[PDB]
RNA sequence: CGUAACUAUAACGGUCCUAAGGUAGCGAAAUUCCUUGUCGGGUAAGUUCCGACCUGCACGAAAAGCGUAACGACCGGAGCG
RNA sequence: CUGGCCAGGGUGAAGCUGGGGUGAGACCCAGUGGAGGCCCGAACCGGUGGGGGAUGCAAACCCCUCGGAUGAGCUGGGGCU
RNA sequence: GUAAAAAUGUUCAAAA
RNA sequence: CCGAGGGUAGGGCCCGUGACUGGGGCGAAGUCGUAACAAGGUAGCUGUACCGGAAGGUGCGGCUGGAUC
RNA sequence: UAGCGCCGGCCAACUCCGUGCCAGCAGCCGCGGUAAUACGGAGGGCGCGAGCGUUACCCGGAUUCACUGGGCGUAAAGGGCGUGUAGGCGGCCUGGGGCGUCCCAUGUGAAAGACCACGGCUCAACCGUGGGGGAGCGUGGGAUACGCUCAGGCUAGACGGUGGGAGAGGGUGGUGGAAUUCCCGGAGUAGCGGUGAAAUGCGCAGAUACCGGGAGGAACGCCGAUGGCGAAGGCAGCCACCUGGUCCACCCGUGACGCUGAGGCGCGAAAGCGUGGGGAGCAAACCGGAUUAGAUACCCGGGUAGUCCACGCCCUAAACGAUGCGCGCUAGGUCUCUGGGUCUCCUGGGGGCCGAAGCUAACGCGUUAAGCGCGCCGCCUGGGGAGUACGGCCGCAAGGCUGAAACUCAAAGGAAUUGACGGGGGCCCGCACAAGCGGUGGAGCAUGUGGUUUAAUUCGAAGCAACGCGAAGAACCUUAC
RNA sequence: AGCUAGUUGGUGGGGUAAUGGCCCACCAAGGCGACGACGGGUAGCCGGUCUGAGAGGAUGGCCGGCCACAGGGGCACUGAGACACGGGCCCCACUCCUACGGGAGGCAGCAGUUAGGAAUCUUCCGCAAUGGGCGCAAGCCUGACGGAGCGACGCCGCUU
């Protein structure tokens, strides 16, 4: 690419598609489940993975991946979405922030609980 | 009758004992592999028990190989012990078992 | 006549007959009986009209087939003044 | 066969002339030009819609309206089937 | 420059 | 005179949405056939053209990224 | 007061139980279907600590937009080919200017910030003070090798004069014979044709085969080639005319006039389109015959556009050497076409193979580069979606050019090993076939297996390589039912 | 991918503190554009900040400098200076008052409220210091500013 093909052309500034339109650029999103269930994963594996259809503060409307054991979301359950998508579960990109609004903490967790919203399980 | 999904685009295997089509129903291996299905279907051999069945998924249905050739023998409804086909030709198990 | 992961339907198959069994394109049409077919549009409300879907009673290639700018004291449906 | 008639407007084809362009061209611009079953509209030729007339003015008329109006135009006289 | 004719089915890990 | 703004009319760009329809993607014992990979059993592929349920087939020119005694 | 993250690899840290492709983990590769350092808990361990982790956004790693610092023969990528506009680049020598460029001085570059110091709050964070750098730019002075510019000169680049060379280079006109088909005439008779084998087809209304005569169209056998020519596409009997490019010899002329080239313009195989003409052979479509499960194909018999010519469109291609053009430099050996000459050879242009150094991922390239360098254009930046959609332009149309994104994948892919495989090949064996004799399948009975039946008819073996097999001894024993 | 009528320039005027099509008559056809005009999307810019070996890339929160705005829009008055956040006039939208003839209002000042959101604080203390305004001065005003409050939000020091 002569150094004049350069001065007149210039070189491609790459431009980043953001993986998850939250929107806001926020690092979170208030929302409402609309529907809740299990969803099959995608070709290696098998399972029943927990997901929920929820209504955003942003206008969309997405779905999002519940982590842990067993949930308290229903039909109305309000929410906060994380945002890390799950390649093994087709269009879900967005992760319920466990412990928030009306998603409660695992119940029973010892191990990890910054996440999963569980607190210190005062067994003293 | 038919099938009943939802998000999932496989049927799981019922665990027995809800199985109510023969008789005896006895669990079982799982050592052939899906047809790409991440691994191994469900056996119940099961009445006679020189009888096996691994289910299918994308189907709704387990079918039914014999204990000793290892001959698809049928598929059936877990529902009901009413069949659905007729016995293929054209697969063996027994080399899965 | 039969047949595909529920039903549906039938790319597929069997079979009888023919000189050969209707292609493209169009299709409730200046053709559609059932019929004001069924969706959708327009209206407060629309057997008409417009757009779609074909199970086309009974389109179809020069008794032309499907379009087409312009033209029309032609026949239809809409608004504004 | 031989004569006659078609107010006045409008649009502005081809050509030419000049400039541009090219190796030469094709071609592009203005100006001139004045084509056409072109446009508006009297005469003229019609006869669309409505109203009237219905022992009529009239055995096909009248009023308003509408079509054609340099063309496959209208029309007098002389002829033929 | 010349073999008429013969379609199609199965799916993982072990070494240092 | 100008003039915010309001009103009327016609344009230009974009966005959402629509009976229906086109193709694109993914699916855990769907159907049909075998087009390509070994001369894949008619060498393949290519621009183009006509055609057939489907891959495709055939015509013309092309390429070798083709075997073979 | 002590907490949170982590312990499968990148990544520091290992065991028990629970679970059993479920419950779940997850950043990628992936883990989980019974011993799971990957899931849940525990013990223990690692890391960091009033914090530890998570999500979002930015730089990094990413030399993955590459000035520093990349590429394009097959991985993604050379424009199908010329001509040429702006623009980018410019041979050897002397002189002038002094814009670039270099140096010096000075103005400016505020404060804070950032760097070096020294100090102030007990330290630090913060903080004061001083120092020092700062591309840029402005004014003044100086230098001139290089780039530029004005002027003078040269011939090694480019072009031109002269005399000859080869060639299927292109366009127009004309002409020859071989052969095919059709018609006419003669002679003659029972089949011809075609395939793997056939059939449909043609033939006693006289075909095929032969002879003679005529019409018409298309293509040019032997020469002929690892051959030549052209920018590419592409070009082939012979003849003449009009015309392009190119090679050598002579060193005679001009005197840097040169290279490239966005856009533009012209050309551009076959197929296809329009108007008119021509039409022998061939042949999409189409109709038959066979083959086949089918055969909308392969094979056979027919057969129309089209192929052919003129004029006008179309503008694509594996338009391929998949390699842009130009100039210089870096061993030769061999054979071939074409020249010049002091003809066992020297010398110039071109076409091939083997090959120095060297480049390369390898395969291979190598004075015809993919080597070593400079000038200019073109193009690439993950696979699919997609050369699609929309907009624009062009087209009579078919379509062509320009040319995305959403979404989705954890690859796509190049070259080369090792095998395996082949309705690929070469050479070679075996009761593998052929050659030959006796058999099973058939019937009766014995037995082993399947299946079915049953209170149970116990278990296992399952193409070859399970089936008189385990059982080389089942009346209860055996014996597991 | 073509743009342009106050359009580009001229002459003479008006306007300003002043140049100028800034605006007005008259004249002339001009002005710009692949060195990307015109158009659309987006955005306050800078000293600096983040990151990187650097070049480069990303960025403009606090602090300092400059521009712009003060519910949307337009106008001018006074004035050295403004088209003026807590001045004025008009229109629009919203709020409150009314005796329905009409009125008053502008937190993008400090604090607080409300809504929105993943989320962002006290209706605190003082003019003592510094800076500002008026004033002979004393002094008056100063939510600038000087401090305190709340929040592991950051950096730093400290403890179990
Ligand atoms: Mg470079
Ligand atoms: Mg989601
Ligand atoms: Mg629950
Ligand atoms: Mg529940
Ligand atoms: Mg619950
Ligand atoms: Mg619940
Ligand atoms: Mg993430
Ligand atoms: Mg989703
Ligand atoms: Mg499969
Ligand atoms: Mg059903
Ligand atoms: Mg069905
Ligand atoms: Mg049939
Ligand atoms: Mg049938
Ligand atoms: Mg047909
Ligand atoms: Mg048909
Ligand atoms: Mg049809
Ligand atoms: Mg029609
Ligand atoms: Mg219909
Ligand atoms: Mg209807
Ligand atoms: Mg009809
Ligand atoms: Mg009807
Ligand atoms: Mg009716
Ligand atoms: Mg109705
Ligand atoms: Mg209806
Ligand atoms: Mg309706
Ligand atoms: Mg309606
Ligand atoms: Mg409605
Ligand atoms: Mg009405
Ligand atoms: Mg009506
Ligand atoms: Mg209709
Ligand atoms: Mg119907
Ligand atoms: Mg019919
Ligand atoms: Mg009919
Ligand atoms: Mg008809
Ligand atoms: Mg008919
Ligand atoms: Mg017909
Ligand atoms: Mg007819
Ligand atoms: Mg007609
Ligand atoms: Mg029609
Ligand atoms: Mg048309
Ligand atoms: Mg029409
Ligand atoms: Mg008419
Ligand atoms: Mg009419
Ligand atoms: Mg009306
Ligand atoms: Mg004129
Ligand atoms: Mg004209
Ligand atoms: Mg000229
Ligand atoms: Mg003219
Ligand atoms: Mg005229
Ligand atoms: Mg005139
Ligand atoms: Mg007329
Ligand atoms: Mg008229
Ligand atoms: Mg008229
Ligand atoms: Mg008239
Ligand atoms: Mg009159
Ligand atoms: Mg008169
Ligand atoms: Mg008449
Ligand atoms: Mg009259
Ligand atoms: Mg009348
Ligand atoms: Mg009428
Ligand atoms: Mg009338
Ligand atoms: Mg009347
Ligand atoms: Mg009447
Ligand atoms: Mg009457
Ligand atoms: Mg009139
Ligand atoms: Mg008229
Ligand atoms: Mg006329
Ligand atoms: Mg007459
Ligand atoms: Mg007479
Ligand atoms: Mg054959
Ligand atoms: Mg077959
Ligand atoms: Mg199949
Ligand atoms: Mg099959
Ligand atoms: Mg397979
Ligand atoms: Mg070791
Ligand atoms: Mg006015
Ligand atoms: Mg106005
Ligand atoms: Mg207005
Ligand atoms: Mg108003
Ligand atoms: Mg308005
Ligand atoms: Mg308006
Ligand atoms: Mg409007
Ligand atoms: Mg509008
Ligand atoms: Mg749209
Ligand atoms: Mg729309
Ligand atoms: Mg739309
Ligand atoms: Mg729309
Ligand atoms: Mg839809
Ligand atoms: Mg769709
Ligand atoms: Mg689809
Ligand atoms: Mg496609
Ligand atoms: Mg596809
Ligand atoms: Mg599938
Ligand atoms: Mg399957
Ligand atoms: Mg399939
Ligand atoms: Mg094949
Ligand atoms: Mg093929
Ligand atoms: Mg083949
Ligand atoms: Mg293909
Ligand atoms: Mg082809
Ligand atoms: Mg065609
Ligand atoms: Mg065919
Ligand atoms: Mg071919
Ligand atoms: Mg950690
Ligand atoms: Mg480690
Ligand atoms: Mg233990
Ligand atoms: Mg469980
Ligand atoms: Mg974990
Ligand atoms: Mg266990
Ligand atoms: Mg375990
Ligand atoms: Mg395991
Ligand atoms: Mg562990
Ligand atoms: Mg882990
Ligand atoms: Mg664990
Ligand atoms: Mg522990
Ligand atoms: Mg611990
Ligand atoms: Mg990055
Ligand atoms: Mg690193
Ligand atoms: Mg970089
Ligand atoms: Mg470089
Ligand atoms: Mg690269
Ligand atoms: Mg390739
Ligand atoms: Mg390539
Ligand atoms: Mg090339
Ligand atoms: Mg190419
Ligand atoms: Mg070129
Ligand atoms: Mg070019
Ligand atoms: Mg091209
Ligand atoms: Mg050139
Ligand atoms: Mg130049
Ligand atoms: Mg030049
Ligand atoms: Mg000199
Ligand atoms: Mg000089
Ligand atoms: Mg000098
Ligand atoms: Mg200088
Ligand atoms: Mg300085
Ligand atoms: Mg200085
Ligand atoms: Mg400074
Ligand atoms: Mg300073
Ligand atoms: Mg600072
Ligand atoms: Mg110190
Ligand atoms: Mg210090
Ligand atoms: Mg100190
Ligand atoms: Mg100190
Ligand atoms: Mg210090
Ligand atoms: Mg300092
Ligand atoms: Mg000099
Ligand atoms: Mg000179
Ligand atoms: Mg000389
Ligand atoms: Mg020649
Ligand atoms: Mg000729
Ligand atoms: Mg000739
Ligand atoms: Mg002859
Ligand atoms: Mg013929
Ligand atoms: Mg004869
Ligand atoms: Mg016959
Ligand atoms: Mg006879
Ligand atoms: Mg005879
Ligand atoms: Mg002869
Ligand atoms: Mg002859
Ligand atoms: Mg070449
Ligand atoms: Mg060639
Ligand atoms: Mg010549
Ligand atoms: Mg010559
Ligand atoms: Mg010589
Ligand atoms: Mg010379
Ligand atoms: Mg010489
Ligand atoms: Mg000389
Ligand atoms: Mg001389
Ligand atoms: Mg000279
Ligand atoms: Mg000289
Ligand atoms: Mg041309
Ligand atoms: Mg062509
Ligand atoms: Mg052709
Ligand atoms: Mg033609
Ligand atoms: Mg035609
Ligand atoms: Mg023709
Ligand atoms: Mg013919
Ligand atoms: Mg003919
Ligand atoms: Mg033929
Ligand atoms: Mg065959
Ligand atoms: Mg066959
Ligand atoms: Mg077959
Ligand atoms: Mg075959
Ligand atoms: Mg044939
Ligand atoms: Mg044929
Ligand atoms: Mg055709
Ligand atoms: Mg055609
Ligand atoms: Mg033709
Ligand atoms: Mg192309
Ligand atoms: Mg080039
Ligand atoms: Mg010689
Ligand atoms: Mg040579
Ligand atoms: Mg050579
Ligand atoms: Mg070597
Ligand atoms: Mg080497
Ligand atoms: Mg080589
Ligand atoms: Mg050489
Ligand atoms: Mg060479
Ligand atoms: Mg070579
Ligand atoms: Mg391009
Ligand atoms: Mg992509
Ligand atoms: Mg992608
Ligand atoms: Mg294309
Ligand atoms: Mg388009
Ligand atoms: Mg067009
Ligand atoms: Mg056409
Ligand atoms: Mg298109
Ligand atoms: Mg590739
Ligand atoms: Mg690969
Ligand atoms: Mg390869
Ligand atoms: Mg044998
Ligand atoms: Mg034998
Ligand atoms: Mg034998
Ligand atoms: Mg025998
Ligand atoms: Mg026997
Ligand atoms: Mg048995
Ligand atoms: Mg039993
Ligand atoms: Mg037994
Ligand atoms: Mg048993
Ligand atoms: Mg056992
Ligand atoms: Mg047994
Ligand atoms: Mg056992
Ligand atoms: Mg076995
Ligand atoms: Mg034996
Ligand atoms: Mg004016
Ligand atoms: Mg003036
Ligand atoms: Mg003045
Ligand atoms: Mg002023
Ligand atoms: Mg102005
Ligand atoms: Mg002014
Ligand atoms: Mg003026
Ligand atoms: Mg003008
Ligand atoms: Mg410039
Ligand atoms: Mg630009
Ligand atoms: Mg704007
Ligand atoms: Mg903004
Ligand atoms: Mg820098
Ligand atoms: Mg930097
Ligand atoms: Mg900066
Ligand atoms: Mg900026
Ligand atoms: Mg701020
Ligand atoms: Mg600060
Ligand atoms: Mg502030
Ligand atoms: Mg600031
Ligand atoms: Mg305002
Ligand atoms: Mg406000
Ligand atoms: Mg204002
Ligand atoms: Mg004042
Ligand atoms: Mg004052
Ligand atoms: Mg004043
Ligand atoms: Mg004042
Ligand atoms: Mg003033
Ligand atoms: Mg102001
Ligand atoms: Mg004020
Ligand atoms: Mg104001
Ligand atoms: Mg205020
Ligand atoms: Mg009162
Ligand atoms: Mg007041
Ligand atoms: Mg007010
Ligand atoms: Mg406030
Ligand atoms: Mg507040
Ligand atoms: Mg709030
Ligand atoms: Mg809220
Ligand atoms: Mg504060
Ligand atoms: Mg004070
Ligand atoms: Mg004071
Ligand atoms: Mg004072
Ligand atoms: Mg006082
Ligand atoms: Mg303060
Ligand atoms: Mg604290
Ligand atoms: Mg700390």
């Amino acid at each position: 690419p002569t150094i004049n093909q350069l001065v007149r052309k210039g070189r491609e500034k790459v431009r980043k598609k953001s993986k998850v339109p939250a929107l806001k650029g926020a690092p979170f999103r208030r929302g409402v489940c609309t529907v809740v269930r299990t969803v099959t994963p995608k070709k290696p594996n098998s399972a029943l993975r927990k997901v929920a259809k929820v209504r955003l503060t942003s206008g969309y409307e997405v779905t999002a991946y519940i982590p842990g054991e067993g949930h308290n979301l229903q039909e109305h359950s309000v929410v906060l979405i994380r945002g890390g998508r799950v390649k093994d579960l087709p269009g879900v990109r967005y992760h319920i922030v466990r412990g928030v609004y009306d998603a409660a903490g695992v119940k029973d967790r010892k191990k990890s609980r910054s996440k999963y919203g569980t607190k210190k399980p005062k067994e003293a | 009758k038919g099938f009943k999904d939802y998000g999932h685009d496989y049927h799981p295997a019922p665990k027995t004992e809800n199985i109510k089509g023969l008789g005896d129903l006895k669990p079982g291996i799982p050592k052939t592999p899906k047809q790409n299905g991440g691994g191994k279907r469900k056996r119940w051999t099961g009445d006679k028990g020189r009888k096996i069945y691994e289910w299918d998924s994308q189907a709704g249905e387990l079918e039914g190989y014999r204990a000793s050739d290892g001959q698809h023998l049928g598929s059936f409804d877990p529902k009901t012990g009413n069949q659905l086909k007729g016995p293929d030709p054209k697969r063996n198990i027994k080399k899965y078992l």
